């Protein structure tokens, strides 16, 4: 009956934590949200403050404009009937301009127009948010790591609804906005480029996706295993190595003949996750622009 | 050789089997009884796989493939050359993996740390066992198990999903992908948050966890916190593999039709089933 | 063609990255050593990285790694064999000597600080604001070691202020002195706090701290070292 440190046995609360000031404009921070005892057993109980500057307002407003634009469309597919809308929620789909309209913005509102409107709002939403990622780090004097990793996720999305479609000569190639429709798009794309397992960037992206689960499991499990020596206070074990960091490393050395450090594991961790969408995005972009059938390609290699 | 701080941890004890008999290392490697056990099962398996290679025709690692007993043998034995090797190797694989986990428990006992790693490794082992043992037994034959080859196990992934349609419609599979994708998200965020605090802008001083808590709060209005994100990565990962096993133990067993049709339960609900309009009206 | 170029180029980048990453994980514990502490012949195929320097924050200096690496203390172990690769048996008491699973590292003998420059861990008794918000409050409960004997009474909770978590329970012994015990090695029960790692007679041996309103990183390490180590060295006086 030894404690495991997956859930906290006792919670503790104190004055709301308002954060660090520095070069952060404190006029754009909200106050503190409430405290959740539910969250508290697993993580931190405090919600907020949040920093809602103008780039964030811009971002949040387009984000919602995109979602609402899809949502409006869904109601029109449902003939404004609540029971229908819930019933078929996963079946609705806001599809892009058919092939004949190319990269044009002419296709009518109900047959492509709305799709484009939605995408526009998503475009500025994501790119505004990325900017924020950078700007919030910058105001704290921290490295730009969160933004460079985000870019990688962005790479996949950009290729999927913007770059590939443009290189292919039409917005018809882009992904539709819907739950089942995007799954069908996915299956569909695969049956047309012949054997998705012979796309080498697709395989590698899979190796990194599973590898990210293996690495977060290893990592997470390792920090809990040495949380009885202060293990999760990583920055200080980076700055002044302790027995947490030591027995962590030596578990792995004795298990598989090599190990990491408290700092280096996070380098391994950020590359494992980033590579997923880095290699995936290359895999997709090349599909149908350069290579029409990964099986054929894999027979010649050109 | 030893890392510079290791010698103090290389003391006797913690083994589960044999006492002092295998309490030693070979280079960096710890060896318990179970280090001996993993070597035995793993070198048998490697040998039997090599043996399977010769009967097959090639030495090409990309062609070597070892198939399970054709469906015809059900859950009985089979001649080595027709799924017998797969049955022995699978036992060895099981042995090698379980032994690796228990060896891990031995390294944990020596080092004074929680057992969380070997336990997590056991979710992978259970996913492995579900494809090669739990599904097939429930299904009445070894033959529904995947083959062992770099590219034929991939063929088997497709063949087994397209037997149910777009396998995307498996709903346990959807939850599983959600956790894989959410795990990757989180691992990029964690790697990047700690790094960015430890490597600040040039010339500046190392940031602190508070700075870490502030950065996430500023960006999304909430930070899970350093204990919490290691808890979160563990949970997300293990839940991915758990939903993976679950999405597959229920496939070909309680559900064997096309997973896209499973969703008709929802649309065929009395209150809106016959209402006109929508996609299904 | 373009796809085979991308793939050719990608394998080269991945090999460079593994190399970069592996050498980056050589900034501690290297160079490798023989069991007597001298530099090993075979260091492996990855060269040590050019050094880097962390600027520590509340006037505490810098850290440059790699750098000349010294255990900053005596290790009470001797060999049990005439050749490489076997276990080193403790020469005295492994719990007191701080070896094996009872090890500790000579961390700075200053306490950790938050971003405001205030000690990060303080006892709740002096943490303005801070109270127990959910779960059984342990303060006041009897403390039982693995021998099934009472060793003490919980008299306070040491808390991480910035991160708002329970880090240690402050326990009081028969003589009136206190010991800090790691939260993660205790079990908070309805009518008791149970410590599986230590026997009732090993509570007095837990490394004490110099001040009652703060704990240094060196003391945490001696504390956590000592209670984890009981899992192995307290086995005889353990039961169930
Ligand atoms: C293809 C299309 C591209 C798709 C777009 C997606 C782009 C995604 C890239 C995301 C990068 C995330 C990495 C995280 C990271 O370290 O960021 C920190 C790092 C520093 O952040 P900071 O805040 O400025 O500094 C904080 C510290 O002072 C300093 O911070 P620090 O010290 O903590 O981190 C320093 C770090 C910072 O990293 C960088 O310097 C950025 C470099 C990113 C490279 C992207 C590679 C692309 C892969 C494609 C492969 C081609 C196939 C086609 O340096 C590295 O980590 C080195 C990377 C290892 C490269 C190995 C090279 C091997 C080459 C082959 C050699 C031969 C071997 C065999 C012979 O960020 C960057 O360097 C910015 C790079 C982003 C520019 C994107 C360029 C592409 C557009
Ligand atoms: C799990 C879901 C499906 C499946 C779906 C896929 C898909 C889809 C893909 C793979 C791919 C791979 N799979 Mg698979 N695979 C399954 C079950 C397995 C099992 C198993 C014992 O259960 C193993 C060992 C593998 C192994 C592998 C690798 C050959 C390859 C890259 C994996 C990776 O990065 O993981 C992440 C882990 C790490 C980074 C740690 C490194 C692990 C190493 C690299 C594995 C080497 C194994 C070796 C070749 C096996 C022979 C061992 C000898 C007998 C000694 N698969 C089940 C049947 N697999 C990818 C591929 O590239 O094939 C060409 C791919 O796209
Ligand atoms: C039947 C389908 C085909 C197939 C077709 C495809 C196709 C097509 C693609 C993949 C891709 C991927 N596939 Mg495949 N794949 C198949 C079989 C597999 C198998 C398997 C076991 O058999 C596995 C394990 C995988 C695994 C994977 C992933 C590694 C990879 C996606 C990574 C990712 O994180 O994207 C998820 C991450 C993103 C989509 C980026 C998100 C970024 C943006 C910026 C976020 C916007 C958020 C927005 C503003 C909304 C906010 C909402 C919030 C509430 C606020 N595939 C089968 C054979 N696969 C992708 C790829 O890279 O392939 C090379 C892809 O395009
Ligand atoms: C066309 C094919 C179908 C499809 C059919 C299937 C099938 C069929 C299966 C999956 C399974 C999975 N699919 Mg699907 N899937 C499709 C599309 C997708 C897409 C996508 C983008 O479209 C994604 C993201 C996924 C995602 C996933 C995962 C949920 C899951 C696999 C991970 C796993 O189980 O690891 C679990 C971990 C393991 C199996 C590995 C454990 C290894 C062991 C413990 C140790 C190995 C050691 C080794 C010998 C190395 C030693 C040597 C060296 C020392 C390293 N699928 C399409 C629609 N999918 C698989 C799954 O759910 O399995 C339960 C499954 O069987
Ligand atoms: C939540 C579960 C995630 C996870 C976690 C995880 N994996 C782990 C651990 C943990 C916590 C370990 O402690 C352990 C580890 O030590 O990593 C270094 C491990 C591990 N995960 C591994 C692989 C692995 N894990 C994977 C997945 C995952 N691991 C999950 C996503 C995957 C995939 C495909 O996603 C792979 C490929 C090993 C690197 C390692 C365990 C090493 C080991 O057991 O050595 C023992 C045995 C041998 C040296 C080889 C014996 C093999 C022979 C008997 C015959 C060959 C068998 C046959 C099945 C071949 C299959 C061929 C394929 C082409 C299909
Ligand atoms: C390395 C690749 C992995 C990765 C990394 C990654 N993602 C990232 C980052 C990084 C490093 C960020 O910094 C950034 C981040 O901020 O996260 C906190 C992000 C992020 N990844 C996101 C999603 C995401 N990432 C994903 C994937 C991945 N991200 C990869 C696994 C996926 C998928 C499909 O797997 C998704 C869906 C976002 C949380 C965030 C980017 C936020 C953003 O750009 O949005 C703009 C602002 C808005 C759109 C507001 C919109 C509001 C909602 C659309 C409506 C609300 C929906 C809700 C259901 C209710 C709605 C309320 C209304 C009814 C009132
Ligand atoms: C913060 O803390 C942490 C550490 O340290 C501070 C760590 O290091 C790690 C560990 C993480 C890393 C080092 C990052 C790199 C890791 C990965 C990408 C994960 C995937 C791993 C691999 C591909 C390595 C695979 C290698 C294996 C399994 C070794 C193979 C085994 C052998 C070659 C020998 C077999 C040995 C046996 C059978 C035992 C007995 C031996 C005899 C000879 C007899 C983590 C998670 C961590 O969180
Ligand atoms: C120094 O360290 C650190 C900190 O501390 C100082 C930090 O604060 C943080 C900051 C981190 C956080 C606040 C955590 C971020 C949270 C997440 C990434 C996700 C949390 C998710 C939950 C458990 C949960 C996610 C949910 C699922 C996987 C299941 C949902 C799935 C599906 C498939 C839908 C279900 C059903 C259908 C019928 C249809 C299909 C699906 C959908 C509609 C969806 C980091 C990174 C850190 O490093
Ligand atoms: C309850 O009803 C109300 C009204 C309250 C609602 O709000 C309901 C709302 C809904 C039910 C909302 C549902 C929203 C979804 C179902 C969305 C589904 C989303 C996915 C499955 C999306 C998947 C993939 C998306 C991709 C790849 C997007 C790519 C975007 C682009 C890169 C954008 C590129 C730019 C374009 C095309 C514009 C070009 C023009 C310029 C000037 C730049
Ligand atoms: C300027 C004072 C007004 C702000 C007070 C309102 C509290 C909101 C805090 C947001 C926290 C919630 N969040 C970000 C998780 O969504
Ligand atoms: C997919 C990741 C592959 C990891 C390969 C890295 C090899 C580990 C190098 C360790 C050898 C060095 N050592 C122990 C002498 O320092
Ligand atoms: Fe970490």
């Amino acid at each position: 009956a030894e404690y495991q440190n997956i859930f906290s046995q006792v919670q503790v609360r104190g004055p709301a934590d308002l954060g660090m000031t520095e070069d952060v404009n404190l006029a754009n921070r909200s106050g503190v949200g409430p405290f959740s005892t539910l969250l508290g057993w697993f993580g931190n109980a405090q919600l907020g403050p949040i920093y809602l500057g103008s780039l964030g307002v811009l971002s949040l407003f387009s984000g919602l404009m995109w979602f609402f634009t899809i949502g409006i469309w869904f109601w029109y597919q449902a003939g404004w009937n609540p029971a229908v809308f819930l019933r078929d929620l996963f079946f609705f789909s806001l599809e892009p301009p058919a092939p004949e309209y190319g990269l044009s913005f002419a296709a009518p509102l109900k047959e492509g127009g709305l799709w484009l409107i939605a995408s526009f709002f998503m475009f500025v939403a994501v790119w505004s948010w990325w900017g924020r990622t950078y700007l919030r780090a910058q105001a704290l004097g921290m490295g730009k790591h969160t933004a460079w990793a985000f870019l990688s996720a962005i790479w996949l999305w950009m290729v999927l609804g913007f770059i590939r479609p443009i290189l292919m000569g039409s917005w018809s190639e882009a992904v539709p906005y819907g739950i089942f429709s995007h799954l069908d798009w996915t299956n569909n794309f695969s049956l047309v480029h012949g054997n998705l397992r012979y796309n080498p960037f697709h395989d590698l992206s899979i190796a990194f996706l599973y590898g990210s689960a293996l690495l977060f499991a290893m990592h997470g499990a390792t920090i809990l295993a040495v949380s009885r020596f202060g293990g999760e206070r990583e920055l200080e074990q980076i700055a002044d190595r302790g027995t947490a960091a030591e027995r962590a490393a030596l578990f792995w050395r004795w298990t598989m003949g090599f190990n990491a450090t408290m700092e280096g594991i996070h380098r391994w961790a950020i590359w494992m996750a980033v590579l997923v969408t880095l290699t995936g995005g290359i895999g997709i972009l090349l599909s149908g622009t350069v290579v029409d059938n990964w099986y054929v390609w894999g027979q010649n290699h050109g | 050789a030893l890392l510079s701080f290791e010698r103090k941890y290389r003391v006797p004890g913690g083994t589960l089997v044999g006492g002092n008999l295998f309490d030693f290392w070979v280079g960096p490697f710890y060896v318990g009884f179970f280090g001996v056990a993993t070597f035995f099962f793993a070198a048998l398996g490697i040998i039997l796989i090599a043996w399977s290679a010769v009967l097959q025709g090639t030495w090409n690692p990309q062609l070597i493939s070892v198939y399970p007993p054709a469906l015809e043998y059900g859950l009985g034995g089979a001649p080595l050359a027709k799924g017998g090797l797969w049955q022995i190797i699978t036992i060895c694989a099981t042995g090698a993996f379980v032994s690796w986990a228990l060896r891990e428990v031995e390294i944990c006992r020596k080092l004074g740390i929680g057992y969380h790693i070997p336990f997590a490794f056991a979710f992978a082992i259970l996913a492995y066992l579900t494809l090669v043992l739990f599904r097939p037994v429930m299904m009445g034959a070894w033959g529904y198990a995947f083959p062992y080859g770099i590219w034929t196990h991939l063929d088997w992934v497709s063949n087994t999903g397209y037997t149910y349609g777009n396998f995307h419609y498996n709903p346990a599979h959807m939850i599983a992908i959600s956790f894989f994708f959410t795990n990757a998200l989180a691992l990029a965020l964690h790697g990047a948050l700690v790094l960015s605090a430890a490597n600040p802008e040039k010339g500046k001083e190392m940031r602190t966890p508070d700075h870490e808590d502030t950065f996430f709060r500023d960006l999304v209005g909430y930070s899970i916190g350093t204990l919490g994100i290691h808890r979160l990565g563990l949970l997300l990962s293990l839940s991915a593999v758990f939903f993976s096993a679950l999405c597959m133990i229920i496939t070909g067993t309680i559900w064997f039709d096309q997973w896209v049709d499973w969703w008709q339960w929802w649309v065929k609900l009395p209150w809106w089933a016959n209402i006109p309009g929508g996609i299904n009206g | 063609d373009l796809a085979s170029l991308a793939i050719y180029s990608f394998w080269i980048f991945l090999a460079g990255l593994i190399y970069y990453l592996q050498t980056e994980n050589m900034r501690e514990g290297y160079p490798l050593e023989n069991e007597d502490g001298t530099p090993a012949a075979n260091q492996g195929p990855f060269p040590l990285p050019k050094p880097k320097t962390f600027i520590l924050p509340h006037g505490r200096g810098t850290l440059t790694v790699p750098g000349p690496e010294s255990e900053d203390r005596p290790i009470a172990l001797a060999r049990t064999a005439v050749s490489e690769g076997f276990p080193h048996a403790p020469t005295g008491d492994p719990m007191k000597d701080g070896v094996g699973p009872a090890s500790w590292v000579a961390r700075r003998d200053l306490p950790e600080l938050d971003g405001h420059g205030h000690n990060k861990i303080k006892p709740m008794k002096a943490a303005a604001g801070f109270h127990v918000s959910a779960g059984k409050n342990p303060i006041g409960l009897p403390v039982r070691g693995c021998d099934l004997e009472i060793a003490g009474k919980v008299v306070d909770i040491w808390v991480d202020i910035p991160e708002q978590m329970a880090r240690f329970l402050e326990v009081e012994l028969k003589d009136g002195s206190t010991r800090l015990l790691p939260m993660q090695m205790v079990k908070v029960q309805s009518n008791r706090v149970h410590v599986n790692a230590l026997s009732s007679d090993l509570f007095a041996g837990i490394p004490t701290i110099k001040s009652p309103t703060e704990v240094t990183l060196l003391e945490e390490d001696k504390i956590c070292g000592y209670v984890a180590g009981g899992l192995m060295y307290a086995a005889p006086k353990r039961k169930s």
